[PDB]
């Protein structure tokens, strides 16, 4: 490699004195000098077409001084101008002013800031520089690489390219000089001797930018083939022949209105062939659901996919939307925690209660946020887990078995099961769960959530019926022992009000009122604003009773006389039998299928391609974390949790940034879920705050989440299309490429599946819901092609919403 | 004699339709649209409507074919200048 320096004749700003200033330099890669005074990022040299066209024109009639016995810029310029005149390239009257320009002071980057900067100058017959007349074009290299020396080998020789504009010239002129011996000149401050000198002088002319001309000449000198030819050329024609080969192997890229990487990489064979042609004459030679067949391969790839994004997973949470999402998901995960913990304490005789669920949710959420590959999932108790708890309690009480110790052994089996599943990459079976099962499960879960919220409101009405007369002296501890006036109606009013305010602020976010950023902010905090408004409304009505949030008194076991914080696997009061230590696998099996299906389907729904998640989702790490944490928590008398669908979907939706109707990005970070888990753990100490929050406001919030979670489900959209006329139907591939009655038959089969699952959930055999849900995969993969074409299935059951 | 359309030839995939316009129709640029029941309007295309010297019922009807070509189709005209005697 050699050093090439390009200097341009410019005039300064303080004394208006013309001089030479370095504009770029080359050590193979090209560096450019910005107006600030610093060198830009080094880059591969790209040339304009006009610079190479003009460089070939001046080089054809150029002036060559090969093996010239001079060791000074004054000596070179005297000989160069003497043969310029002999070649009739400049007139003898021009020699005096051109020699004055060449032997001027050559400034460098160390004096750009010391001076007032430089502006382009054109030499005149008079000494004072003329202001350029042609329209100025700012250098593309400066705009693209500059607005923000040890590589030189000891034996290397340098090349100086000088470009300048003089109005008193007929045509641009090229002077090429190869010194007999490489000498040090005052123009170059670097301690590298100069062998070659490019001099490019001429008038202002169209299609000629002398900075680009110098860049082309310096790039040509920086090329290895031409430089070897330049060292061995004893005539102008040999340099001309090398230039022609340089242009023969050049690749011109025409303008296009649709640039792309793939179209550009289609020229890789062309670039390789052109480089091969150039060096053929010179003596130089040219210098997440896949199965890998490896143990724990999915887990390692899951870690490597997401863990590099850990720094972004903290910094991306510095937005008010994340805080609003924290306030949302805190209530959305705390109220189900309290309700399920109360039901657990009522059923299990307080062996497992509210405090255990709260602490388990907090610890598991903190660990999942810190270590999970998809931190947008919310980990907490769910309905099927409660049903399993009641079933196992009934079984343990039937055969005189301790319930919590059986839970310990079930978790011990769960750890082994999840280790075996992860070690064999068993999470790749998730790829057989297409949009069919995912959307059926999501729609069923949202419908169940809405139905349960309405059932809670109905139960409030039954507990406090509307009647002509009421008992006024009723006992108020620990809950209403009788009907109360204005209670059910106020609960209805609060629920409707908070739902209405949440929906109004959601429409305000997408509305065109107020400053948009303020509207976006206000809209982000829409659910907290509605919650605060209705909490204040109930606060200012003091006479009426409304049921409030109740948290445990402290961080103590829910039943002090039954168990401690740690459970002995051999038994608490009686010896645990040997046969149940082995028989706990089957209930552990059922729990594993429940948790696996719920968590992996939730991960599939949340991490859909249409949701615009670029940080990746791990199906092996999250399952291992959730099931192992549940198995460990079983040893501490704590519930095993799962990645719930509604809470995770709401959490992802609250972090989604909408474009200007179209998903733009999601704030994928680890801080929001961590703060929700920490607040759930701290909720015991926040009793004076939570005790003034009514359950009706949270019921309206639940209704909002239920109606919101249906936005991205194509099954819900097609069910709407059932009530919607075909002409109205949207421009989507399953409408435009599938017949309307075929689409409705597809929707009706999905509806029949939903009805079957709802019926199954209504029976005591509701723990078989995972298996019946699994049965929808053989449906789509076998029976659906027996009545639907492949085109229809591709359009309707599309992974990324594609038109086949 | 008014706006009308009839299918003349038809295969399983296409209809050959003969479309009439009234002899006293408004001239100018027209849009042709097709309405199918249960469907929104569809623009078939655009056409320009002109006076018709070839049609008996038109107000610009010319009796003679030679007169029709001379006075409407011939783009190569002659303007007579000079004087009456030259
Ligand atoms: C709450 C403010 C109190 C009013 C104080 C009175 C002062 C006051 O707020 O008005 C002047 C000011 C004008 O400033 P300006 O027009 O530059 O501000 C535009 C406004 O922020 C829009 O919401 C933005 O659109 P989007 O939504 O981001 O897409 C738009 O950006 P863009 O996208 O077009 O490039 C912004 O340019 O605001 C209004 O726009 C009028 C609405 C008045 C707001 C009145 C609301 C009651
Ligand atoms: C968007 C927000 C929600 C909107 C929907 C409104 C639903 C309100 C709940 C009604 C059903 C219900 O709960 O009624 C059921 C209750 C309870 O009957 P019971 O015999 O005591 O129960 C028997 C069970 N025991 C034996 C345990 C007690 O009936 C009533 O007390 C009758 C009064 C109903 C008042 C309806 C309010 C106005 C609703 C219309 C508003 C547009
Ligand atoms: C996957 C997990 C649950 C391990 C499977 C459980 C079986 C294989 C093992 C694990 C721990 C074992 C127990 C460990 C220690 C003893 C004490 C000894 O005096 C009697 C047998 C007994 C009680 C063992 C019985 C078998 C046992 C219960
Ligand atoms: C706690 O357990 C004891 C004995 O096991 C039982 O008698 C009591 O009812 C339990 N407490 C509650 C609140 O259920």
């Amino acid at each position: 490699k050699v050093y090439v320096e390009l200097q341009e004749l410019v005039m300064d700003e303080k004394n208006q004195e013309l001089r030479w200033m370095e504009a770029a330099r080359w050590v193979q890669l090209e560096e450019n000098l910005g107006e600030n005074g610093a060198w830009g990022r080094p880059h591969l040299s790209h040339l304009t077409f006009w610079s190479l066209l003009e460089l070939r024109r001046v080089f054809t009639k150029g002036t060559v001084l090969l093996d010239l016995q001079e060791t000074s810029l004054a000596g070179v310029a005297n000989q160069l101008l003497d043969r310029f005149i002999f070649e009739d390239q400049i007139r003898p009257q021009d020699r005096e002013e051109l020699l004055r320009a060449l032997l001027l002071k050559h400034s460098h980057a160390g004096e750009l800031e010391a001076l007032g900067g430089v502006k382009p100058a054109v030499l005149t017959r008079s000494g004072d520089p003329s202001q350029p007349l042609l329209p100025q074009h700012s250098s593309l290299e400066t705009q693209l690489f500059c607005e923000q020396l040890e590589k030189i080998p000891p034996d290397s020789e340098a090349t100086l390219v000088l470009v300048g504009r003089a109005d008193f010239l007929e045509q641009p002129v090229l002077g090429f000089v190869r010194l007999q011996e490489a000498a040090e000149l005052e123009a170059v401050e670097l301690p590298v001797p100069i062998r070659f000198l490019f001099v490019l002088l001429g008038p202002e002319a169209p299609h000629i930018d002398y900075t680009q001309l110098g860049r082309a000449a310096a790039t040509l000198m920086s090329e290895r083939v031409f430089r070897i030819d330049a060292y061995m050329a004893q005539s102008r024609g040999e340099l001309l022949h090398s230039l022609e080969g340089f242009l023969d192997c050049s690749l011109v890229l025409p303008p296009t209105d649709a640039p792309s990487e793939q179209a550009l990489l289609s020229l890789v064979p062309v670039q390789r062939e052109l480089l091969r042609r150039r060096y053929q004459s010179s003596p130089a030679k040219p210098d997440p659901l896949q199965q890998t067949g490896q143990l724990f391969g999915g887990l390692v790839r899951d870690i490597r996919r997401r863990y590099p994004y850990y720094l972004s997973d903290i910094t991306d949470a510095f937005s008010p939307q994340v805080l609003a999402a924290v306030i949302f998901i805190y209530f959305a995960a705390l109220s189900p925690a309290i309700t399920f913990g109360g039901l657990l304490g009522e059923k299990t005789r307080n062996q497992m209660g509210v405090s255990e669920l709260l602490i388990s949710t907090a610890v598991q959420g903190i660990l999942f946020a810190l270590l999970g590959a998809q931190p947008l999932l919310v980990v907490g108790f769910s309905g099927p887990l409660l049903v399993f708890e009641e079933a196992f309690f009934s079984f343990c009480e039937t055969n005189g078995l301790e319930y919590i110790v059986g839970r310990v052994w079930i978790g011990f089996w769960l750890i082994l099961l999840v280790v075996l599943v992860v070690a064999f990459e068993g999470s790749f079976l998730v790829r057989f769960i297409s949009r069919y099962t995912q959307e059926i499960f999501s729609f069923l879960i949202s419908l169940i959530f809405i139905y349960e919220t309405f059932s809670k409101l109905i139960k409030i009405f039954q507990d406090h019926p509307l009647q002509k007369t009421y008992n006024y002296n009723v006992l108020m501890v620990p809950k209403p022992q009788g009907p109360l006036p204005n209670t059910a109606l106020l609960s209805l009013v609060l629920m409707a009000g908070t739902f209405f305010f949440a929906m109004m602020l959601r429409k305000f976010k997408n509305s065109s009122y107020f400053p948009g950023k303020l509207r976006r902010v206000i809209g982000d905090f829409g659910v907290p604003i509605s919650i605060l408004i209705m909490v204040l409304v109930d606060f200012f009505i003091q006479d009426t009773y409304t049921q409030k949030l109740s948290v445990p008194d402290g961080f103590k076991v829910s039943n002090s006389s039954a168990r401690g914080w740690v459970i002995h696997p051999l038994g608490l009061r009686s010896e645990f039998p040997i046969w149940m230590m082995f028989a706990s696998a089957l209930p552990a099996l059922l729990v594993f299928i429940l948790i696996f299906l719920e968590s992996q389907i939730t991960t599939l729904i949340v991490s859909k391609p249409e949701r615009k998640m670029v940080k990746g989702s791990g199906f092996h790490l999250d399952l291992l974390l959730v099931v192992g944490m549940g198995g460990v928590a079983a040893l501490f008398g704590m519930p095993w949790l799962s990645a719930t669908t509604v809470r995770s979907v709401t959490h992802a939706n609250a972090l989604t940034v909408m474009g200007k109707a179209q998903i733009q990005e999601v704030k994928e970070q680890r801080i929001s879920g961590l703060l929700v888990a920490v607040l759930v753990g701290l909720s015991i100490l926040m009793e004076p705050i939570l005790s003034r929050i009514p359950l009706a406001v949270l019921f309206g919030i639940f209704l909002y989440m239920g109606v919101t979670s249906l936005s991205g489900i194509q099954l819900f959209d097609r069910i709407l299309l059932l009530f919607k006329p075909p002409k109205y139907h949207p421009d989507v591939p399953y409408v435009k490429r599938v017949k309307t009655w075929r689409m409705h038959l597809f929707t009706g089969i999905q509806i029949i599946c939903l009805a079957v699952l709802w019926v199954v959930k209504s029976t005591p055999a509701s723990l078989a819901l995972p298996f019946v849900l699994i049965l929808t995969v053989p449906l789509r993969r076998v029976l659906l092609p027996l009545i639907f074409r492949n085109v229809e299935l591709q359009c309707l059951d599309a992974d990324d919403a594609k038109a086949t | 004699k008014w706006w009308s359309a009839v299918v003349e030839e038809r295969d399983a995939q296409s209809w050959t339709i003969s479309v009439t316009t009234p002899a006293d129709a408004v001239i100018g640029h027209y849009s042709l649209l097709l309405q199918v029941s249960g469907r929104k309007q569809l623009l078939l295309g655009q056409f320009t409507l002109l006076f018709n010297p070839w049609n008996r019922e038109d107000a610009v009807f010319l009796k003679n074919e030679a007169q029709r070509m001379e006075y409407l189709l011939n783009q190569n005209g002659l303007i007579y200048l000079g004087t009456a005697d030259c």
